[PDB]
Formats: C-alpha cells, structure tokens, sequence
C-alpha cells in the first residue's frame, strides 16, 4: 500500500470527521452527502456505516475506512456477483443484453442513471453497433 | 416480484459510477446540479460515499439471492 494513496485516504477520511474524533457517524456522513445536492434516509445513512463496520460500535475509525478504500472492488469475486447481476436480464440466456434493454434498465430501475452516463456506459461497453452488448466485456470494463 | 431485478440494477449502476468516477471528465460528474463548479475536496468526498454505495449495493444483491 503506498504511502502516497494512506496519505491522501488521510485527507479524505478528515472531509467527513469534522469534530477531530476520529470517527465517523452516520450523521457526519450525511452532512457530507447533504453538502452534494442529496437527501439521504436515516437508514441509508445506517446501511453504508453497517458495510464499512468491523467495530459494531456504530462508527468508522481511520483503520475501517482503511480498510474500505483498499478493498478489492474488482478481484474479491466482483466479477462473478456482477456477472449474475446481468444473467437477471439475460433470460434469453445469450451472454447478449440489448442496448436498448441496458438503458431502460440503466434510466428507469435501481439508482437511475442519468442518460447522459448511459450514452457514455453503451459507448465504451461491447456496443461494437451491434446493439446488443455482451456483458463478459463490461465486467471486464470495470475490473 | 422479482426482488433481484432492482438489486441487480442496484448492484450493477453502483460498480459503474464507482468506476466512471476515476475518470475526472466522465459524465458521471455533471450529475450534482445543486454543486455548481465542483472543487478538488468534493471528488474526494464522491469518491468514497461512491464506494460505501457499491458495497451496500453487494449485500442487497446477495441478500436477494
Ligand atoms: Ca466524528
Ligand atoms: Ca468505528
């Protein structure tokens, strides 16, 4: 682990504890999504602390965030959950979603994504104009 | 029904913005309309709360499965 990347992870962790504790609540943390343009639920504010932690004792030290940046986010079988995310969608059983299918389920299902982003997702995907896209390559794409 | 499908959506769209987030001059960026002009301490802050949503977004998925 560099010390360049605990360095700046340093930095980060210091955007969300404010009052020096060395802990981050789940209010803190929703002041700062808060602070983007966002409303969150007091439990989606409990959810995201209950991921990060290790402790139970309800807060984030420095070492669990630690522990969440350094996470492997595309070798700790990220794949393969991502991978039967998308066999939802492929009923045909073809490794094959359409484009089309991908935005409406991008824009109108789950977070929603901004249209924008799907045309950026569909065009840097397996989108070769075959509008169909072969997500074995968009795994890939993000690990 | 089918309590997998907004997991599924969840889970994938989370891993994506995760991703599109280490590119700084991807569209994922332009999403926070209420932050006019985002300066340097704001990617740090998106780029972490976009972790913590990645992984709730994997234990929901799993959960459903
Ligand atoms: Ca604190
Ligand atoms: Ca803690």
């Amino acid at each position: 682990l560099t010390e360049e990347q605990i360095a700046e992870f340093k930095e980060a962790f210091s955007l969300f504890d404010k009052d020096g504790d060395g802990t981050i609540t789940t209010k803190e943390l929703g002041t700062v999504m808060r602070s983007l343009g966002q409303n969150p639920t007091e439990a989606e504010l409990q959810d995201m602390i209950n991921e990060v932690d290790a402790d139970g004792n309800g807060t984030i030290d420095f070492p669990e965030f630690l522990t969440m940046m350094a996470r492997k986010m595309k070798d700790t079988d990220s794949e393969e959950e991502i991978r039967e995310a998308f066999r939802v969608f492929d009923k045909d059983g073809n490794g094959y979603i359409s484009a089309a299918e991908l935005r409406h389920v991008m824009t109108n299902l789950g977070e929603k994504l901004t249209d924008e982003e799907v045309d950026e997702m569909i065009r840097e995907a397996d989108i070769d104009g075959d509008g169909q896209v072969n997500y074995e390559e968009f795994v890939q794409m993000m690990t | 029904f089918n309590r997998q499908i907004p997991a599924a959506a969840s889970l994938i769209q989370t891993a994506w913005r995760c991703y599109a987030a280490e590119n700084p001059d991807s569209s994922t960026w332009k999403i926070y309309i209420r932050i006019s002009q985002l300066r340097e301490h704001h990617r740090a802050t998106i780029k972490v709360i976009r972790r913590m949503q990645y992984f709730v977004a994997k234990k929901k998925f799993q959960q459903a499965r």
